[PDB]
């Protein structure tokens, strides 16, 4: 068991380079579109939104 | 200048009070009060109502 | 042509209900939910509606139907499945082409898109013609060799015309009942 | 594509609060109220808290605070109308998350990544579009699954009272769930530490963390969010069954402290009780929470709901069970006197029943003699129940020789069918088989309801 937990702490440097792979995608997925997606953030926050209540007519 | 414009606007026509009190920055403080007679016409048009009696810059 | 006034689950008060009656099918809400008026107090009328009352907001316009719960008689409704009012859950899965319900959902009980082969009865031109007599028959299954179209009940008069054999829905007309001068169209349902 | 998501409104931020009543806020200016309608109460010490709006009158909303109402100032409290009903954030990354019983992460991980923001009432399956289960589950439990079968897709709750290892039978289910992989949906409501840690030591050591999601909602959380932690747990199910395509298995638990959570809010509203107190409308309630099980016709993938439900008393007469009972089809029913005997599980298979089992079991789908089998036991537990009450009233003597051979086998039914180790994963056939060993205890003559042709082909 305390192997185990050894093989596991290697484990977890296996886990962790296996982890290393995926999320290096997550940083390069983001930089590729994070200006397209400011620049609809940025649109829509001051977009003109003036609509009064369906209610109030 | 005008997308100030509308945020008041856009707060003003959902709160549908005849009396407002926009508090904004220090800065905006000159915009506003240049704009005030054009937030109240735009507010009057567009809630199909009177134009609101009074806005006051906090 | 009333407001929402109070929303408490079912339960919904709508003010400005004047003239309202009890037990009468009002479309409470944007979405039309059906909802039957069972308490009256002055101008307001407790609603509970029959479907998800959740969204409804204080000043959703209230329509008066006019009428009680009332559920469509008539070919169509032999094999059909149907909720607690008369909605079809098949029409409505097919049209909505999803596995949920919609709120408020329109659908008629019985469907006007099926030509129905009818076969006038007995009764003519001119004939007298009271509550629920048979002024036709209509092929529906092997099983309803005959679904004899009946004559609304208290509704009575005389014959102005009268339809031919042939492949009728519904919506078209059937027969039409002249009683104190005002003609009355009288349907497949 | 979801492009309406880009979109904002901004919320009005009421200070006009008033009646702060037990669970329940009140707003005395509200402009244009929605019911049903989630809400941000910032106190004066600046903690946030959701509240749902339990009733509008023609400018109030009667608000209930989930996080409890304790602290909420009547002068300094500003309360915003986020504008919706309470939309739990979904994902298909969602499983192998701990919750708390708003739906808030408690693993010190981040916020959900929403994939879609889905409501928590969920919308109402067409009756046409649902599919009747009719695929037993081998939950692995002799005296479940030989004679309450459990169908994928069945909501079948696991009636209990306080002290019983209910707990454990579901857990053991949960773990041993496999068809004659399930994705899990645990929901805690208002379970002490003890039974939630359990819950989850079990899970992470069978290996069902990596496909579960566990709402959390322990005894000392707030005891309003014990009314929303069912419902967000069941839409975390709906999507990840109908839409993922998943089998969840949902595990709602305490759900007794759910209906007094009702009872606590039905209370401060000052409405018509029922019975014992309880809403009238908690079978309406209770039905929305149940009626999320099963199959749909387009969709392959079931909620396997099993409401754990601890009687007060183990009464099935009090509310709770009897209205879970009336909507939940089928019931496991854990016994205290089985329990105090030592059987494990305490199921007692007198009031246990399941409504789908007729049809989810026999027939090819498991063996041709489940269902006799199942009627044989069940009649000859019966009579000796009937016989051991009698030898108890009169002389033992006074008792027919059907009467003792069924306490015999009445003996050996409690200790060696129904008495099942945990981890034993007994399959439905090698229960069958032992059902068989009790059922040969009898002469063929006096098997009544094993049907001849089956009788023949296996005593």
């Amino acid at each position: 068991e305390q192997k185990n937990a050894g093989g596991v702490g290697e484990l977890e440097k296996k886990a962790e380079a296996g982890v290393q792979g995926e999320l290096a995608e997550i940083k390069k997925i983001a930089e590729k579109k994070k200006d397209d997606v400011v620049k609809i953030l940025i649109e829509t926050v001051i977009k003109p939104s003036a609509e009064v209540h369906i209610n109030a007519l | 200048k005008p997308i100030l414009q509308s945020l008041i606007v856009e707060a003003l026509l959902k709160l549908l009070e005849p009396k407002a009190i926009v508090k904004a920055l220090e800065r905006d403080v000159d915009l506003i009060e240049s704009m005030k007679d054009d937030i109240m016409r735009e507010y009057g048009e567009k809630a199909q109502r009177a134009p609101l009696e009074e806005i006051v810059i906090s | 042509y009333g407001a929402i006034y109070s929303v408490s689950g079912p339960v919904v008060i709508a003010e400005n209900m004047i003239g309202c009656a009890m037990y009468e099918l009002v479309k409470v809400g944007h979405d039309n939910l059906v909802g039957e008026v069972i308490r009256i107090d002055g101008d307001k009328a407790t609603i509970q509606v029959y479907e998800e009352t959740a969204g409804l907001t204080v000043g959703d316009p209230v329509l008066r139907t006019g009428k009680p719960l009332s559920v469509e008689l008539g070919p169509g409704l032999m094999e059909t499945i149907y909720d607690g009012i008369q909605r079809p859950l098949k029409a409505i899965k097919e049209e909505s082409q999803s596995i949920y319900i919609p709120r408020g959902i329109d659908t008629p009980a019985l469907d006007r898109t099926i030509k129905w082969q009818f076969t006038p009865g007995k009764f003519q031109v001119g004939d007298h013609i009271s509550g629920g007599d048979i002024y036709g028959s209509v092929f529906e299954n092997s099983l309803i060799s005959s679904h004899k179209i009946l004559l609304p009940p208290r509704s009575r008069g005389t014959i102005t015309w009268i339809a031919p054999a042939g492949e009728y829905t519904l919506d078209e007309k059937i027969l039409e009942v002249e009683f104190d001068g005002k003609k009355s169209d009288f349907t497949l349902y | 594509a979801v492009e309406q998501g880009f979109n904002v409104k901004p919320r009005l931020n009421y200070n006009t609060v008033s009646g702060v009543n037990g669970p329940l806020v009140i707003l005395e200016k509200v402009k244009f109220p929605r019911y049903n309608e989630i809400v941000n109460l910032t106190l004066p010490d600046g903690t946030v808290r959701q509240g749902q709006v339990l009733e509008i009158r023609g400018d109030r909303a009667i608000v209930q605070v989930f996080e409890g109402t304790s602290g909420i100032d009547v002068k300094k409290t500003t309360v915003e109308f986020t504008g919706e009903s309470l939309r739990i954030p979904v994902s298909e990354d969602m499983l192998g998350r701990i919750f708390d019983g708003s739906g808030r992460p408690i693993d010190n991980g981040p916020k959900v990544f929403a994939e879609d923001y889905l409501d928590i009432n969920g919308s109402p399956i067409n009756p046409y579009a649902r599919i009747y289960p009719e695929e037993m589950i081998s939950t692995g439990v002799s005296a479940i699954d030989t004679m309450n079968s459990i169908a994928r897709g069945q909501k079948i709750p696991i009636f209990s009272a306080s002290g019983l290892p209910h707990n454990e039978i579901a857990a053991q289910i949960c773990r041993q769930a496999g068809l004659v992989n399930f994705s899990i949906v645990f929901a805690a409501m208002g379970v002490n530490l003890e039974t939630a840690r359990f819950f989850k030591q079990d899970f992470e050591e069978n290996g069902s963390l990596e496909r579960t999601s566990l709402f959390l909602n322990l005894a000392n959380d707030p005891t309003i969010e014990r009314i929303i932690t069912p419902r967000l747990a069941l839409t975390t199910a709906e999507y990840l069954a109908y839409q993922t395509e998943r089998h969840v298995l949902t595990i709602l638990t305490d759900m007794s402290s759910y209906a007094d959570a009702l009872r606590e809010v039905s209370a401060a509203r000052e409405e018509v009780p029922g019975r014992r107190g309880y809403p009238g409308y908690m079978y309406t309630d209770l039905s929305t929470i149940y009626e999320r099980a099963g199959r749909v016709e387009g969709r392959n993938g079931s909620i396997t709901q099993i409401p754990i439900l601890t009687m007060p008393n183990d009464d099935i007469t009090h509310p709770i069970p009897d209205l879970t009972g009336y909507i939940t089809e089928g019931q496991i029913f854990v016994d205290r006197q089985l329990h105090n005997k030592g059987i494990y599980p305490p199921i007692n298979v007198l009031p246990s029943l399941s409504r789908l089992m007729k049809s989810a079991i026999g027939e090819g789908m498991t063996r041709k003699d489940h269902g006799d089998v199942s009627n044989q036991l069940y009649a000859k537990y019966a009579i000796g129940k009937d016989a051991a009450a009698m030898k108890a009233v009169v002389g033992e003597e006074a008792l027919s020789i059907e009467d003792k051979l069924s306490l015999e086998f009445l003996e050996k039914f409690e200790k060696t069918f129904i008495t099942q180790g945990a981890y034993e994963d007994r399959t439905v056939f090698e229960s069958l088989d032992q059902a068989w060993s009790l059922l040969r205890i009898y002469p063929k003559e006096m098997l009544n309801r094993i049907s001849p042709k089956i009788l023949d082909e296996f005593y």
